[PDB]
């Protein structure tokens, strides 16, 4: 590309408990939700 | 409303030292020691902030904004030279 | 891919403090049927919700 990359980056003081984040992405169709019908079984 | 702040790091700055005599009465005289960069020496380096005063509390610690300098100043040995508030809420 | 899931398996174990989706409800999210489902995880500040 030819010049710099650059980043800065920052932070939050630890809490007693710890905090986290879940992100979920469901995805229908098409005919395949085997998450909850080819199988043998 | 808002304070806003420099941070200066001079971990890396090589001292000064100098003696200090002081009162006829102290009896060994004191080494003064100064972060202080010469021409080409280590520089210190600066981190900028803000933090909202009217919304302070006991129940926490306060919450500075970092505000962090452009990406053509970032890329080698800077300096913050100037702190001007335009209105109330642009800096 | 292809499974199944509870959140008796993986929710009640944490206190739950905030719960957001996007075209879909939470409720929704629990019960429904997905070809493929994603889960991303990290630590993270309620301070910054």
């Amino acid at each position: 590309g030819g010049g710099w990359l650059v980043a800065s980056g920052s932070t939050v003081a630890m809490t007693e408990q710890l905090q986290m984040g879940f992100g979920i992405t469901v995805q229908y169709g098409t005919d395949t939700n085997s998450v909850c019908d080819t199988k043998i079984a | 409303t808002f304070l806003a702040y420099a941070q200066f790091n001079d971990t890396e700055v090589p001292l000064i030292e100098y003696s200090f005599y002081s009162d006829e009465s102290l009896q060994y005289p004191k080494t003064v020691r100064v972060p202080y960069p010469k021409a080409g020496a280590v520089n210190p380096t600066v981190k900028f902030f803000v933090v909202n005063t009217d919304s302070l509390s006991s129940v926490t610690n306060a919450t500075s904004i970092q505000i962090t300098a452009p990406a053509s100043m970032l890329i080698g040995d800077h300096y913050l030279c100037d702190v001007t508030w335009a209105t109330q809420e642009r800096i | 891919t292809n499974c199944n899931y509870n959140l008796t398996k993986l929710l009640s174990l944490f206190s739950v403090n905030d719960f957001t989706c996007s075209q879909i409800s939470p409720a929704a999210i629990a019960s429904n049927c997905y070809s493929s489902l994603i889960l991303d995880y990290f630590s993270y500040p309620l301070s910054m919700k």
